[PDB]
Order: structure tokens, then C-alpha cells, then sequence
């Protein structure tokens, strides 16, 4: 039979004697692998980015958690985040100090960006992978999302769910007073709230392919739309992701909500409470929860 | 990591080095918006 290769990557990073992180990447990790099922000649590849201390750490974990119930080919691969900081940090430096904390061109930030320019850092036989979060609590089958990548429409390159808290009313401000009639930070479904990074569907040999997308990672192009929307953040690949899809909605295939049900509430306490809701609302049959900001998942 | 900025000014982390104002969003006052 034909093998088929699923490759998921996961950041885990500085987890040594860092309890709550450990306790996020086994709430994911369960649900991830109990929920699970692959046909006979699927195998499932668990990418972890990791300094060699957290190495050890995740492997620990995941002897406790492998083989799984469900009985498929499970590989786990780990990437050293000091090899893939070198890499990146040619092709990312020039958006560093847009969406880094704070100021301005730091190597520690870099990894921050990994997802936007993955096509670059994976090798050429992985034509897609889904970056997910380490607080997340996976809901069905994670070969489900996988399917969503049939829903790209032409010229789209990554695949990503809305962000659910108004941070990006609140971080485009300056244009949205320059622009009373703009959807840039409005709620859904009319408005363009932007992006949350913890669930990313990145179809690498499109993005590989795309020659629109090729030119928003040059340093010139990075930085006229920066002064363009006045931006400035600290949530990294989120952060530029957004940015570039206010101007260029057509690279991203939108997920449904279910897909990355974020929980962090954080900015209703922050000038936000008459909004929120417009921003907070998803509703249908949840198939991942985020548990951002260190919110705690229901169970 | 850094603590978002309340305001709506300034750079994207509360305590902006290069931020001497904070312009808060509406209900909010105080040097980061605290009450
Ligand atoms: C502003 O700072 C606060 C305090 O550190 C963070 O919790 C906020 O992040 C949260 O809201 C935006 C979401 O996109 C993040 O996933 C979530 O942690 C930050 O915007």
C-alpha cells in the first residue's frame, strides 16, 4: 500500500521546571491522540520545536502517551529552535520590530515567526503541515481538519480561524480613526477582526508557489504596510498574518470558529465589554478549544 | 513575553519606553487605564 505522511508541529519551548507549560502540552497531547484514527498506511508525524532540555521533557510525556489507542503509525520528530532561529531570522528580521515585544531585532523573538515562513524551513518532501498550539483540547479527530485544505480556494495559501477578542479594533485604532468606513478590526460576520494563530493550516508548496506571498515577506513590502495600518504588536506570526490579510484577504481560506474556539476574555476587562460579545460568539458543535491566555478549558 | 498595552497609543507593550501619553479607551482613565 501507498503511505501517507500527516505532519502536525507543535512549539515546545523552556518546558523544564515549567509546570504549567507540561500540564497545557498533556491536556493537548491526550485529547489530540485518544481522539485520533488513521487508516493502515497513514502515519502521523508530531514535529516539536524544542531546545534540548524541553527534548527531554516531551519525550518523557510522550512514551507515557504512545502507541495510541487507536493503534496507527505515530513518528515524532524533533527540531532544534537554536537551527531553526538561524534559518528564520534572514527571512524574518525585517518584521521583528513590528510584532515583537517591544523594540526591536531580537534572535529570542525570531521563532516567534516560524509559521510564516515554514515553506522555507521544512524540507521540500512536507507539502503541507498544521502548526497547532500547546493549549489547545482537540474535540474529534484531528484527520478531520486535514480535509480543510480541499477548501482552499485558488491562490489562498494558509488556512486560519478568526481571533475572537477585539485586540485588533483595539491595535488598528489609529487607522480605523483615519478610516470610518473600514472593516479592519470589526466583528464578524461583516467586519475583519483578523487572525489567531493557534490552529494553522499552512499549505507550503502554495506558499512556495505564490507570488504575492513571496513579495509580502520582503523587508520593503513588510514595512509599507506597517506604516500603512500603523501597526505595531507583540503576538508575532498572529500579528503579521492579520496585517497581511486586511490587505490580502484572498491568501487566507477562513475556518470556522469551532475549529480554534479561543476562551481568554482578557480584553472584555480592557475597554472592550459593550463589543465583546459581537467579537466572543461562536456557536455550532466545537472541535477545538483554545485555552488562551491561561484560561482554563472546561471539561 | 510583554503585558499588552491598555493604551491606544505608543507601541504594543504597556510602559512603552518611547510613550509619555496613554490614551485610554472609553470608561478608562489612568497612566495604563486602571479604573
Ligand atoms: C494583551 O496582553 C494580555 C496580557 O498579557 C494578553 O493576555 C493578550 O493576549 C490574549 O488576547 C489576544 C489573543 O490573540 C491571545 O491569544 C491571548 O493570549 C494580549 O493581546
Amino acid at each position: 500500500v501507498v503511505p501517507v505522511d500527516y505532519h502536525l508541529l507543535m512549539m515546545f519551548t523552556k518546558a523544564e521546571h515549567n509546570a504549567p507549560l507540561q500540564a497545557k502540552a498533556r491536556v493537548a497531547l491526550s485529547s489530540l491522540l485518544r481522539l485520533a484514527k488513521f487508516e493502515a498506511h497513514e502515519v502521523l508525524n508530531l514535529h516539536f520545536v524544542s531546545e534540548e532540555a524541553s527534548r527531554e521533557v516531551a519525550k518523557a510525556l510522550l512514551r507515557e502517551l504512545l502507541p495510541p489507542a487507536a493503534g496507527f503509525k505515530c513518528k515524532v520528530i524533533f527540531h532544534d529552535v537554536a537551527v531553526l532561529t538561524d534559518k528564520l531570522f534572514p527571512v524574518v528580521e525585517a518584521m521583528q520590530k513590528y510584532f515583537s515585544a517591544g523594540s526591536g531585532t531580537y534572535y529570542s523573538d525570531s521563532i516567534f515567526f516560524l509559521s510564516v515562513a515554514m515553506h522555507q524551513i521544512m524540507p521540500k518532501e512536507i507539502p503541507r503541515i498544521i502548526q497547532l498550539d500547546l493549549d489547545l483540547k482537540y474535540k474529534t479527530n484531528i484527520r478531520e481538519l486535514f480535509e480543510e485544505f480541499d477548501n482552499f480556494l485558488p491562490g489562498a495559501v494558509i488556512g486560519i480561524a478568526r481571533e475572537m477578542q477585539p485586540v485588533y479594533r483595539h491595535t488598528f485604532w489609529q487607522f480605523r480613526h483615519e478610516n470610518p468606513k473600514t472593516r479592519v478590526g470589526d466583528p464578524p460576520p461583516e467586519g475583519l477582526p483578523g487572525f489567531n494563530s493557534g490552529v494553522m493550516l499552512l499549505n507550503l508548496e502554495a506558499m512556495r508557489q505564490s507570488p504575492l506571498y513571496s513579495h509580502l515577506l520582503e523587508p520593503s513590502w513588510v514595512q509599507q504596510l506597517a506604516d500603512k495600518y500603523h501597526f505595531r504588536g507583540h503576538l508575532g506570526d498572529q500579528d503579521f498574518f492579520t496585517m497581511i490579510g486586511m490587505e490580502h484577504p484572498e491568501l487566507f481560506h477562513v475556518l470556522d470558529c469551532t475549529w480554534n474556539r479561543q476562551l481568554c476574555t482578557w480584553w472584555r476587562d480592557h475597554g472592550y465589554s459593550d463589543v465583546f460579545q459581537a467579537y466572543f460568539r461562536c456557536e455550532g458543535h466545537v472541535k477545538i478549544y483554545h485555552g488562551n491566555c491561561n484560561t482554563p478549558i472546561p471539561e | 513575553q510583554c503585558e499588552s498595552n491598555p493604551c491606544l497609543n505608543g507601541g504594543s507593550c504597556k510602559d512603552d519606553i518611547n510613550s509619555y501619553e496613554c490614551w485610554c479607551p472609553f470608561g478608562f482613565e489612568g497612566k495604563n487605564c486602571e479604573l
